[PDB]
């Protein structure tokens, strides 16, 4: 009738000899079918002779049917030996602190040993959170032969793949601690990795060599960090400085909750195991204990209370375990190695959620660095050079200072307003001034001249403009994305060949375009004999080819589409506008352009469609673009 | 002074304790004695493997051995019973050398760190396999293994031989042990061309595996068995089957040949161990020591590296798990239900011994070894169409306009006309089914067709995790593996084409745009520029037109206005203009065209843009694909496909309305 369990509980270690003997165990939650029978008993240091020996003895014929071991110690390999007896006896063994919790090779199946550690992957998964949150996208892997690697591998490569951003792996590394080294070959490989954040796995001792080495490969300074899972800092008690400091690791925390709850918690599970199996089968997990004869009859039918015993709760608290063997979501604290020896906690984990505490640049601009001279030209409508008034002696209002070598010029405009919202939000301060061989680039021969010039040269690190895009300059200078739709384009008062031969057509016809352009380059590209007929009928400026067609001498003028537009809309008189629906062949928009692939790049091009993002491009336009002309509609 | 250096074993008897006694002490004879002495302790097996873990601790350790020796005991009880020491002596990172084991489950450094043997393990015996292979010539087997880390070792090591070849998985099979039937299995088997197998497994499930085999009568000739020693061993030889070839590794029933060399080989490794300094004594006795021995793991270094490449066993050098390179295998022939040696491995090449060549059932000498291609497709309405067949009768005698009979086949698919959603049998009809039959008379093939259950053909979605998902649609279903092969209409792209072959374009076509005629300037409209909540712009999400628009950049902005108001289907979306519900639709050319001449109510403008070609997918690995394009081309250059589309473009009725 009466149902008593049987059950036994190790302390070793505890700072103590008289350990604190029977602290728990006092009647709790009684109205659980079985009672608890407890045993205790404490072991200084840990063997494998003397914890086999020990927990063989308790089980004499004794018959228990439950274990909870625990430890002061660091020590990595003590859960496997209970878990090897668990393997022989088919009596469940757990355990809660140090390295009964810390973690192992995978349990066999049939074997019951369960870690209140937390899961490897689990770990892994924490180990992202911390990065991702610090948003340190870029990291490499330093790992050694140590069981769960290539679990943990895996691990983080499901993790990582998930996720949208761009995050790098950069290199995993895999070292024997055995075949001890002479080569320093850790020293040799480790010297290789350049990436700025660090994942390294390994048992407790091997982190000091590791770190001996990295500190003397320079990997531990500067701008690199490290961050580790359990098993390195272990109880964190006692901390080699050999490991460097703001070394970021994962622990169970010893303040929420004090060893004997946690052994509390342990008893609850067996016990609580053991009702549950009772309220299924009505039977009694009782068994006989003894390791040296064969295991004892229907010790075989265990099984099932692992089945059992894997998830279990009390005191509204979950027990759940994952197949290995560790619970599935024990609460768990971020922690950093303060400086000096503290292990000072910085974050808490939970279930699926994680929370950190500090905000910024934990543990001359930090975020970025040095200084961008550009250089621009004077559009006929888009940046506009202006003479400052003299008794100010400085620029006024939207103006910006350019200075052009032959004197200050105020550059005011399109360019200017873009690249001063592009500034605002990039958070970035630049010089500007002015281009004075060949304006836009031009090449003659074999070179190339104009802002691309002072761009190739690093006299300028980003040129801007209303300058058109190419194939040959994004070759040679990665360009932003397109602000405005633009090209080339006709304008004229008022491919069918007749551009192709005037010779046709028994009166001269007449058109022409300014030479260096990439209109003009572009011509000589695809169509030569425009470009050979053209040449006679090319412009000065665009004002003087606007004398050109404006005046009579000329029928046709051919040029930049914005800038067409532009002077559609403004003219002294509506005797200009565009051809057709003033839609244009080679389609193209205003770039900007940078060194080479290596630039800040990307950030520029969010920068530029947030512009239009807010619809700020659409006032601009309004304002700079929008000619009165076209005024019919 | 002489120094005592003690040695530690397990043995199966107190015989073969003094044999080891005896070997040490011929090694302290012929090393010097005055700087160094060897001592030689050793213990039978225990019963539990406990009694023994408590005899390193106590018996051996107390002894401070350098290193501890370990055998398989008299009757092996389970499997790998030699587990404990390894772990034991792990601890301590005592080095564990083991005689008779020959399981593979050691190798894995990780678990067992100690752990070397004069011995390899039973993966290792895929470098025989290889060979054998390459001799041969067959690189198409297939690879039997129970699941267990011995099986798996296997199939890793094998793969990872062939992985220096182009990689070859000519086809897997794992069974789990244990299990008495594995006929479904084979009969699988039999289905994979190649005609070679090879299995590993433990010898009460050879048995199993013999017993189902001879059932579907695999055990006959054209076909061809290799395997490993415990195969041909045991109950399994009972039940094995004639011809088979067989492996028995040398030495590996006696220990003492193994003792006698690896206590030589301990002795040359101490001897040139104690040539360096900063050495320390292993731990005294198990007892207060919680603290491993820095000295171990260079002890397993140089034991590892140790040469003496002269002894009783044959060639010693390690891997780098520890286990033995260069070990010798004697091939075993079933001839006459008899062992036999038909010849003798040893080193990195094969030897032939004089006796016949046996093959499974009768061959003087046979050296024999190594169809069906499942097709995928998706309803378009112009190159593929469906009807069921009439009750079980099967397809029409309808003809073509130019007067031939249409040609079909069977196709299981999708269908909507339940409501439930059946796989169901169907036949279909089409442009790409003749050439896809053109192919099937020209090449060696022979054809089976399904569609793909998703209505698309297919897009990348999802998350991931261990079960990737994968694009899903026909596609998907090519890189699983569903359908060997994909003939549809397909435009060819780079983003898919990565991952997988693409066959010479039979076709070119680009994309453009439906309107009714009755009362779109350019692929670049100003009226797509100008998009309007009133006039509509039409498209299927995730037909790879999205595709061009989510990984373009340039026109990414001009995407979203088309995402709104997306339909699921190609005839949904004719419908929309054709009932009006839309005023314009985007599609490419070679499906849109036919419909455009189908009704000419609709008409398609401006010029084709995205220009492109439609392709049957294979995946890169497949050399068939050389074939299919040499075969495309082959097809362009007499006109067959211009003769194609004038059979399947009807061009009857519609001009440019103007």
């Amino acid at each position: 009738k009466h149902p008593n369990m049987d059950i036994a509980v190790i302390l070793v270690g505890t700072t103590e000899e008289v350990a604190i003997k029977d602290v728990h165990e006092k009647d709790d939650f009684h109205h659980l079918p079985v009672t608890p029978r407890v045993e205790l008993v404490t072991m200084q240091e840990s063997d494998p002779k003397s914890i086999i020996t020990r927990i063989c003895d308790l089980m004499s014929d004794k018959k228990v049917q439950g274990v909870v071991f625990g430890d002061d110690t660091d020590q990595e390999a003590i859960a496997q030996i209970l878990d090897f007896i668990s393997v022989q006896t088919l009596t469940p063994i757990l355990g809660i602190h140090g390295g009964s919790s810390m973690i192992m090779a995978d349990k066999e199946e049939a074997s019951m040993f369960f870690q209140f550690g937390p899961s490897i992957e689990q770990q892994a998964s924490v180990m992202l959170n911390i990065m991702e949150e610090y948003d340190w996208y870029i990291f490499s892997i330093v790992t050694t032969y140590f069981p769960g690697y290539q679990d943990f591998e895996n691990k983080v490569r499901s993790t990582i793949e998930n996720s949208f951003v761009g995050w790098e792996l950069e290199e995993v590394i895999h070292l024997d601690m055995s075949l001890d080294d002479i080569d320093s070959k850790i020293q040799n490989q480790l010297k290789k990795l350049q990436s700025p954040v660090i994942l390294l796995y390994c048992t407790k001792e091997e982190a000091t060599y590791i770190f001996e080495v990295a500190h003397s490969v320079g990997l531990t300074g500067y701008g690199f960090t490290w961050i580790v899972p359990s098993l390195v800092a272990g109880d964190t008690d006692t901390v080699p400085d050999e490991f460097p400091t703001g070394l970021i690791s994962v622990s169970y925390d010893e303040w929420d909750y004090d060893l004997p709850a946690r052994v509390r918690d342990g008893i609850a599970i067996i016990t609580t195991a053991a009702s549950t199996m009772l309220s299924e089968h009505n039977s009694i997990p009782q068994s006989k204990s003894s390791c040296n004869n064969i295991q004892e009859s229907r010790v075989y039918e265990a099984h099932m209370l692992k089945r059992y015993l894997i998830n279990v709760t009390f005191e509204g608290r979950d027990l759940s375990f994952s197949e290995d063997g560790y619970q599935m979501h024990p609460k768990l604290v971020i922690i950093l190695l303060n400086q000096e020896r503290k292990w000072e906690r910085v974050g808490k984990y939970k279930d699926r959620s994680l929370k950190m505490w500090p905000v910024f640049d934990l543990y001359s601009e930090e975020h970025k660095d040095e200084h961008l001279s550009i250089v621009t030209l004077e559009e006929a409508p888009f940046v506009i050079v202006e003479d400052v008034d003299p008794l100010s002696g400085t620029c006024m209002r939207n103006t910006v200072p350019c200075r052009k070598q032959i004197i200050k010029r105020c550059c005011k405009g399109f360019c200017i307003d873009i690249l001063k919202k592009i500034a605002k939000t990039v958070k970035f301060t630049y010089d500007l001034y002015l281009v004075t061989n060949g304006k836009h680039g031009k090449k003659i021969n074999g070179v190339w001249n104009g802002m691309i010039g002072e761009v190739v040269t690093k006299r300028a690190y980003m040129a801007v403009g209303s300058l058109t895009i190419n194939e040959e300059r994004s070759e040679v200078v990665d360009f932003s994305v397109p602000f405005i739709e633009t090209g080339i384009s006709v304008m004229v008062s008022r491919s069918d060949k007749k551009f192709q031969r005037p010779n046709d057509f028994s009166p001269a016809f007449r058109f022409g375009t300014v030479p260096n352009g990439s209109t003009e380059r572009n011509i000589r590209n695809n169509y030569l004999e425009m470009h050979s007929y053209m040449v006679k009928f090319n412009q000065r400026s665009v004002q003087d080819a606007l004398l050109s067609l404006k005046s009579g001498k000329l029928d046709a003028f051919i040029y930049d589409a914005a800038v067409l537009n532009y002077m559609a809309g403004r003219d002294e008189g509506c005797k200009l506008v565009t051809i057709g629906s003033g839609k244009v062949f080679a389609t193209t928009g205003y770039g900007i352009a940078i060194q080479k692939d290596s630039g800040w790049k990307r950030q520029v091009d969010l920068a530029i469609l947030q512009l239009f993002g807010d619809g700020e491009m659409e006032e601009l336009e309004a304002l700079w673009l929008t000619g009165i002309c076209h005024n019919e509609k | 002074d002489p120094k005592i250096v003690n040695i530690g074993a397990v043995l199966s008897t107190k015989k073969h304790e003094q044999i080891f006694r005896e070997a040490v002490n011929q090694a302290n004879f012929f090393h010097f004695t005055r700087k160094i002495q060897l001592n030689a302790t050793s213990v039978t097996h225990r019963p539990n493997a406990i009694q023994m873990a408590l005899s390193v601790c106590e018996d051996l350790i107390s002894s401070q051995v350098y290193a501890i020796l370990v055998s398989h005991p008299p009757a092996p009880t389970d499997h790998l019973t030699p587990t404990p020491i390894s772990y034991t002596a792990g601890f301590y990172r005592i080095p564990v050398i083991g005689l008779t084991t020959r399981m593979s489950i050691y190798s894995d450094k990780s678990i067992h760190l100690s752990f070397l043997r004069t011995v390899p393990p039973y993966s290792h015996q895929a470098l025989v396999w290889f060979e054998m292979m390459r001799l041969f010539n067959w690189n198409h087997v297939i690879l039997i293994v129970s699941d267990d880390h011995e099986g798996r070792a296997a199939q890793k090591k094998l793969e990872t031989l062939l992985e220096e070849k182009e990689s070859k998985a000519d086809k897997v099979l794992q069974f789990e042990p244990g299990t008495k039937n594995l006929t479904a299995l084979l009969l699988e088997a039999k289905e994979l061309e190649a005609r070679v197998i090879i299995l590993s497994a433990s010898e009460d499930d050879a048995t199993a595996v013999y017993k189902s085999a001879a059932m579907l009568d695999m055990t006959g000739a054209g076909y061809v068995w290799l395997v490993g020693e415990r195969e041909i061993s045991g109950s399994a030889l009972r039940y094995a089957p004639d011809g088979i070839i067989g492996l028995q590794l040398i030495n590996g029933k006696n220990e003492s040949a193994h003792i006698s060399d690896a206590v030589a080989v301990v002795a040359q490794a101490i001897h040139e161990l104690f040539e360096m300094e900063q050495i320390t004594d292993p731990p005294r006795g198990c007892v207060g020591n919680t603290n491993i021995w820095k000295t171990g793991p260079l002890f397993k270094r140089v034991l590892m590296s140790s040469k003496y490449p002269d002894g009783v066993t044959g060639r010693i050098e390690f891997n780098e798990d520890g286990d033995r390179k260069f070990a010798q295998y004697s091939i075993m022939n079933l001839q006459n239900r008899k062992l036999v040696q038909v010849g003798i491995f040893d080193g990195s090449y094969i030897i032939q011994n004089d006796r016949k060549i046996i093959w499974p059932g009768g061959e003087t000498e046979r050296p024999q070894g190594y169809t069906r291609l499942k097709i995928v497709t998706i309803h378009q309405e112009p190159f593929v169409y469906v009807r069921p067949t009439t009750s079980d009768g099967t397809c029409r005698e309808e003809y073509t306009i130019n007067g031939d009979p249409i040609k079909k086949v069977i196709c299981n698919g999708p269908d909507e006309t339940i409501p439930g959603r059946p796989t169901v049998p169907q036949c279909c009809y089409g442009f790409c089914v003749d050439l896809l039959i053109k192919l099937a008379r020209e090449m060696d093939f022979t054809y089976e067709v399904h569609l793909v259950a998703d209505g698309k053909f297919g897009t990348q979605e999802r998350v991931n995790n261990s079960n990737a998902a994968a694009w899903n649609g026909m596609m998907g279903e090519l890189l699983s593996g569903q359908a060997d092969m994909i003939v549809a209409p397909l435009t060819i792209n780079n983003e898919r084409a990565q991952y997988i072959e693409f066959s010479k374009p039979f076709k070119y076509q680009g994309l453009t745009i439906l309107v009714k005629k009755e009362i779109i300037t350019g692929i670049n409209d100003p009226r797509l520029r100008n998009p309007s909540d009133k006039f509509i712009y039409a498209t299927v999400k995730q037909s790879s037109v999205d595709i061009y628009f989510r990984r373009q950049v340039e026109l990414s902005t001009m995407y979203r206005h088309m995402e709104k108001h997306n339909y699921e289907s190609a005839a949904e979306a004719i419908q929309a203009v054709r009932d009006n519900k839309l005023h314009a639709f985007i599609w490419d050319s070679a499906v849109l065209e036919f419909e455009a001449s189908q009704k000419c109510d609709l008409v398609t403008t401006g010029e084709l843009f995205f220009r492109s070609g439609f392709g049957i997918g294979m995946r890169k690995d497949s050399p068939w694909k050389q074939e299919v394009s040499l075969n495309i081309l082959k097809s362009h250059e007499n006109g067959f496909m211009e003769e194609l589309d004038k059979t399947w473009v009807r061009y009857q009725e519609c001009d440019s309305r103007s």
